[PDB]
C-alpha cells in the first residue's frame, strides 16, 4: 500500500505571557519652605 | 521542566547540524562559535554529541529568516518572538529559525545570539517551556552576561537522554521558593516603597499595594549587576540603591546603573582593607546613618558628611544585643530594624534596643 | 497505505503585551522650616 | 496498491515569547510646605 499524505497543522500556539510590572517612580522633591 | 508532547526525541546519539545561512549582524565566525558553544551546553550534560556538517543535510538546520518564510510560523518583525525550533524528527524536524528582523549580538546589547540559541536548541532536542522562572527553558529573554543550564534544564534534558559520560557530572543553579522554610537571604533593600529580597540571581518583590510576592531574575531590571550580591541598602535622599559584592559596590538610580560603577568600598566609604566585604547594610530613616555589618563588628557611615563616624569598629553583640554573631541581611521599615541571619528574622527596636519578635525569615510572605 | 506524515507544526504564538507601568512615586517629604 | 490515509494533526505551535518589563512610573508630587521659620 502507497504511503499516505501529511496531516494538517498543529493548533495555534499559545499567546505569550504578559510582562513584569514596572518599578515605582521616583519620590517627589521636598515641599517648599515654611512661612516665617 | 516539560518534555514536549508526544515525547519526541532523537534515535541517533551522534547528531549533526548545519548553519544554512547567516545573519549580516555578526561575523560568520562569531556565529559559528555562538552556535558551537550553545550546542555544547546540552552535550555537556548528556550522552549526545553535535557535529557540524558544512553542506548537505544535517539533523538540525539552522537559518536566519524574516517575516513569512514557507514554514507556518511567520515572524513578527523586531522584538517579540526572537526565534523558534521544531521537535526532533525527519526533514524540517529539529530545525531552528532565528528572526532575522532582530539585531543579533555577541555582547550585552539587546538580543545576544548565544543566549537565545541555547533556548531554541532546547526545543530542538525534545524540551518544551518550563514553568520554572529560573530555567533556560522559560519563555522569556533575560541575560546577565552568563548563559548556563539551570538544574531544571539539566533534569529535563537528562530525563530524555541520560547523563554525560563525564566522570564529575555537571550541575546547575536552583531556583528559590518564596514559601519554603530554610530559605535564606543575601541582601534585602527597600527600593522605592517596596521591599526586595535577594537570593542568588533572583529577587522577591514585595509591594504594599499588591498581595503577591514576585520572584524573578535580578537581571530583569539590572542586567549589569554582578551575580550573587552580598548587601544592599536604599538611600532615600539621593534615590539610590547601593549593591555590594566583595570589595566594591554598584549604585543604581531606579532602573539605571549610574556612570562610574562598580566602585571600591575602601575609597568611597573608608573601611580598613581588613574588611574584604560587607555582610549587610541599612540606612537610618532620615538621619543619614548607614550601618554596614562586617562579621561580628559593624560600622556607621554618615551619608551627608560622606565619611565614617568616630571610632566605629564596634562589636554588634553590644549596641545590638541578642541578634547574634552574624548578619545575612538587614533592612529598616516602620522605625524597626529587621535583622536576618540563617532562617530567623529579629524585629529589633532601635528606640529601646530590644529584640521584640523572633520570626521566620520568609515570614514576610504569604505562607 | 501508511495511516502517514504527522504534519507540520502549528504557528508560534503572539508575543505578550508589555508590562503594566509602575505606580507614581511616593509624595515628597514636607519641606524645611 | 491503494494510498494510505492522512497523518495526524501537527504539534501545537510553540507558545509566544513573554512580554517586556514595564516602564518605571512617573515621579511623585512635591511634599507639603515646611513648618514656620522665625516669628
Ligand atoms: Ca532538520
Ligand atoms: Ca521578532
Ligand atoms: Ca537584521
Ligand atoms: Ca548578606
Ligand atoms: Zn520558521
Ligand atoms: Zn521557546
Amino acid at each position: 500500500g502507497p504511503p499516505g499524505p501529511p496531516g494538517p497543522p498543529g493548533p495555534q500556539g499559545l499567546a505569550g505571557q504578559r510582562g513584569i510590572v514596572g518599578l515605582p517612580g521616583q519620590r517627589g522633591e521636598r515641599g517648599p519652605p515654611g512661612p516665617p | 521542566f516539560v518534555l514536549t508532547e508526544g515525547n519526541p526525541r532523537w534515535e541517533q546519539t551522534h547528531l549533526t547540524y548545519r548553519i544554512e545561512n547567516y545573519t549580516p549582524d555578526l561575523p560568520r565566525a562569531d556565529v559559528d562559535h555562538a552556535i558551537e558553544k550553545a550546542f555544547q551546553l546540552w552535550s555537556n550534560v548528556t550522552p549526545l554529541t553535535f557535529t557540524k556538517v558544512s553542506e548537505g543535510q544535517a539533523d538540525i538546520m539552522i537559518s536566519f529568516v524574516r517575516g513569512d518564510h514557507r514554514d507556518n510560523s511567520p515572524f513578527d518583525g523586531p522584538g517579540g518572538n526572537l526565534a523558534h525550533a521544531f521537535q526532533p524528527g525527519p526533514g524540517i524536524g529539529g530545525d531552528a529559525h532565528f528572526d532575522e528582523d532582530e539585531r543579533w549580538t555577541n555582547n550585552f546589547r539587546e538580543y545576544n545570539l548565544h543566549r537565545v540559541a541555547a533556548h531554541a536548541l532546547g526545543h530542538s532536542l525534545g524540551l518544551s517551556h518550563s514553568t520554572d522562572i529560573g530555567a533556560l527553558m522559560y519563555p522569556s529573554y533575560t541575560f546577565s552576561g552568563d548563559v548556563q543550564l539551570a538544574q531544571d534544564d539539566i533534569d529535563g534534558i537528562q530525563a530524555i537522554y541520560g547523563r554525560s559520560q563525564n566522570p564529575v557530572q555537571p550541575i546547575g543553579p536552583q531556583t528559590p521558593k518564596a514559601c519554603d522554610s530554610k530559605l535564606t537571604f543575601d541582601a534585602i533593600t527597600t527600593i522605592r516603597g517596596e521591599v526586595m529580597f535577594f537570593k542568588d540571581r533572583f529577587y522577591m518583590r514585595t509591594n504594599p499595594f499588591y498581595p503577591e510576592v514576585e520572584l524573578n531574575f535580578i537581571s530583569v531590571f539590572w542586567p549589569q549587576l554582578p551575580n550573587g550580591l552580598e548587601a544592599a541598602y536604599e538611600f532615600a535622599d539621593r534615590d539610590e540603591v547601593r549593591f555590594f559584592k566583595g570589595n566594591k559596590y554598584w549604585a543604581v538610580q531606579g532602573q539605571n546603573v549610574l556612570h562610574g560603577y562598580p566602585k571600591d568600598i575602601y575609597s568611597s566609604f573608608g573601611f580598613p582593607r581588613t574588611v574584604k566585604h560587607i555582610d549587610a547594610a541599612l540606612s537610618e530613616e532620615n538621619t543619614g546613618k548607614t550601618y554596614f555589618f562586617v562579621a561580628n563588628k559593624y560600622w556607621r557611615y554618615d551619608e551627608y558628611k560622606r565619611s565614617m563616624d568616630p571610632g566605629y569598629p564596634k562589636m554588634i553583640a553590644h549596641d545590638f544585643p541578642g541578634i547574634g554573631h552574624k548578619v545575612d541581611a538587614v533592612f529598616m521599615k516602620d522605625g524597626f530594624f529587621y535583622f536576618f541571619h540563617g532562617t530567623r528574622q529579629y524585629k529589633f527596636d532601635p528606640k529601646t534596643k530590644r529584640i521584640l519578635t523572633l520570626q521566620k525569615a520568609n515570614s514576610w510572605f504569604n505562607c
